């Protein structure tokens, strides 16, 4: 299955997710206009205090699929603004 | 079934008087590693020639381009719209990254000429000065190197406290907290605070300067630097064979699973890593061995003492009860220190001990889960009261260039050594300051204790990070 | 005729599995005895 | 060629080396003499 | 008359051990 | 001399005689030479 989160001006989506075996994920956006890139941390210090890694380095493009590694990331978007409006998204990675 | 004798040709009898050789094959083509203080001419000026050449070379190869990945000047990654640092750290892969280092720095030093490997300085042991072949004027290169990105010199500001330093409980502090380190038979949690004490002198022999190896810009083009981290190696491996013995892994760690499988960087490129051992060498599955590198040390005693005085002074000091602090730290982007002080139930500051932190701005944003452990109870037993009391600390925090900063940090833990038994003690105190880190992983079977004022409010384990909103 | 004595069928059953742990710590004590003895172990100069 | 630090520097860098020493107890036999010394090997038994 | 070669098996390796006139250069290789 | 023919043959000959000047202070070499085209950054640290 695929998990399609567009990137919303605001999250109402719940905080964690755990997802099942064989979900892949993809970023989409509700307008075209925002296809910014969304980034990644992999640690709740940098979740709640969205420290913004300089390059592309783990970061992920909307509209494009992806299989992600049994892990747990704390995804953040690119957005700087987004670091006080709480898009901390927690995905824990189904492996069996 | 029965067979044919033809089947097996009839034996023979051999006798072999009574006592009362084979040859030495195996040059062992490895480059060695001696300490520093037992060398002679021949080598000694082999080493400088090493040296000399190696900063002389402006190849694909040279002194700049191996350095490169360390500090300056940011060639992270191949060819982006931004560039970033490429150095490894505050995630337990570290030591990988810097053994490749070393290991690249080696094959360099063989490929100028160099038949003996590098030296390794100790620090465990008392030194009144830094050793001569370093501290020499008379055209010494390892004195200090001028860089030609940044196009300045390195200044050296020693601590003159690393000569004089202070004997706590009844010992050298470093090599206490060290064999404090080395009591530890959890792999990540080891190496946490080993990572830790590797960070710790960086500012001690940075001192002030901001041309000084104390800043990771500045730090990367130091021959004194460069054999830290082959001290490092030298101590991470002896910890290792200490360890193998007590019946427990050392590899095998559920604590860091995801970094473990990716190719080393920018080690893996193909543009600017010329060596194919190291190109080649990316997994960390693999660098653990070092039959495949061809290095090997002499001898791994520390401050004349040998296996069996570590293994059993471990118990020894388990015995004495004692508690401890603890801190969590996450990057600011920038080196820096801090210095603790106590507020002790109804009594007066003792001054203890202080922090360091190494950082930089071109540094991937990381976080220390685990907590690192300090030995703060010195003043505890000094005051006398009892080791499960309440208190307070401050802390001031402080840039190596001499400045006040604001990247505060959480508030402490308490975790006790209990006597005679493995585990240690980890105790929370509910307090009405918020100011405790979000989430910590825990050592095993350690026990687990609540402390309050009182405010008696309770815990409980609602099973969802949603309960949370 | 199906048992372990084949070498075949020998690996099927663990019995074969804990006999070659064994054999191999009882082999691998000999790097240890040429440590002591100060000899080469880390290469063989047969059938290279 | 060298001053005081550098003759200081190599006497350290000497006093840790490895010798052979032979040690001598002469007296003088009322004339000047000298004494050749030579090695052979651990051979006290063609 | 080339004869077969099974009849002899593969031959293997051993390794056994032992017991003026001035000429300028360039100032890079100094 | 500049900008003559015999620039190329006086400079030869001022070479000459440094390295025979230089010979005078126990040295085995003359005056170091060096490609300034060879891909570098700048001027080697024995000069600054």
């Amino acid at each position: 299955d695929v998990l399609i989160l567009p990137l919303l001006e605001e999250n109402k989506l719940p905080p964690k997710v755990i997802v099942s075996r064989g979900t892949r994920v993809r970023f989409h956006s509700p307008v075209s206009s925002l296809n910014a890139n969304v980034k990644e941390v992999g640690s709740y210090t940098s979740l709640s205090l969205c420290s913004i890694p300089p390059g592309d380095a783990n970061s992920y493009d909307p509209d494009v699929n992806y299989s992600l590694e049994p892990g747990d990331y704390f995804f953040v978007s690119s957005n700087k603004a987004r670091c006080e409006q709480g898009t901390r998204v927690q995905i824990s990675i189904d492996d069996e | 079934t029965q067979l044919a004798s033809s089947l097996l040709e009839s034996p023979s009898v051999s006798f072999v008087p009574g006592k009362g050789e084979d040859p030495q094959p195996t040059k062992t083509k490895d480059v060695v590693r001696y300490e520093v203080s037992a060398l002679s001419l021949e080598q000694v000026s082999n080493l400088r020639n090493a040296l000399y050449k190696l900063q002389n070379d402006d190849g694909p190869n040279g002194y700049e381009a191996i350095a490169s990945f360390h500090g300056a000047p940011k060639l992270c990654p191949e060819n982006a719209t931004d560039r970033y640092a490429c150095c490894t750290h505050g995630m337990p892969v570290f030591p990988h990254w810097h053994r490749l280092l070393t290991v690249q720095f080696e094959m360099a030093l063989r490929d100028k000429g160099a038949l003996l490997g590098i030296p390794y300085w100790d620090w465990t042991r008392p030194s009144k000065a830094l050793p001569s072949l370093l501290t020499s004027t008379d055209n010494n290169p390892f004195s200090t190197y001028q860089i030609k990105f940044a196009q300045h010199q390195v200044t050296r500001d020693v601590q003159p406290g690393l000569y004089n330093r202070r004997k706590q409980s009844g010992l050298d502090s470093l090599f206490y907290q060290t064999l404090e380190t080395l009591e530890e038979t959890n792999y990540c949690d080891f190496e946490v605070q080993f990572e830790m004490l590797h960070n710790t002198i960086h500012a001690l022999v940075g001192g002030q300067g901001t041309y000084s190896m104390s800043t990771l810009e500045y730090s990367a083009f130091d021959p004194f630097f460069m054999i830290h981290h082959s001290s490092i190696d030298r101590i991470w491996q002896i910890w290792q064979t200490l360890q193998k013995l007590r019946h427990r892994s050392f590899n095998y760690a559920r604590c860091a699973l995801r970094n473990l499988y990716r190719p080393l960087e920018p080690f893996n490129y193909e543009s600017k890593n010329p060596n194919p051992v190291t190109r080649a060498n990316s997994r960390p599955v693999q660098i653990f061995d070092a039959s495949k590198f061809h290095y090997n040390f002499d001898n791994l005693n520390l401050n004349g003492h040998s296996v069996s005085e570590i293994n059993t002074i471990i118990e020894n000091l388990r015995d004495h009860d004692r508690v401890y602090a603890g801190f969590v730290l996450s990057g600011i982007g920038v080196s820096a220190t801090a210095n603790v002080k106590l507020v002790p139930q109804g009594g007066d500051p003792v001054d203890v001990g202080s922090f360091y932190i190494l950082g930089g701005d071109g540094e991937m944003p990381w976080a220390y889960e685990r907590v690192y452990k300090y030995d703060v109870t010195d003043a505890l037993e000094k005051l006398g009261l009892n080791a499960y009391s309440n208190f307070g600390f401050q802390v001031t925090l402080t840039k190596y260039n001499g400045e006040q900063l604001d990247a505060s940090l959480a508030t402490p833990v308490v975790i006790s050594r209990p006597a005679n038994a493995d585990y240690d003690v980890l105790i929370l105190p509910l307090l009405e300051e918020n100011k405790l880190p979000p989430k910590v992983i825990v050592s095993r079977g350690t026990r687990v204790r609540f402390h309050s004022p009182v405010l008696n409010a309770n815990v409980k384990e609602v099973g969802s990070y949603t309960s949370l909103s | 005729p199906y048992g372990m004595s084949t070498l075949e069928y020998s690996a099927y059953d663990p019995i074969f599995f804990i006999h070659h742990s064994n054999v191999d710590r009882q082999f691998a004590i000999w790097q240890a005895l040429q440590r002591y003895r100060g000899l080469d172990y880390n290469s063989a100069n047969c059938n290279i | 060629g060298l001053n005081i630090e550098q003759l200081y520097n190599l006497l350290e860098q000497r006093r840790a080396r490895e010798r052979a020493l032979a040690s001598f107890t002469l007296h003088g036999l009322g004339f000047s003499a000298n004494v050749r010394i030579k090695v052979c090997d651990h051979d006290d038994d063609q």
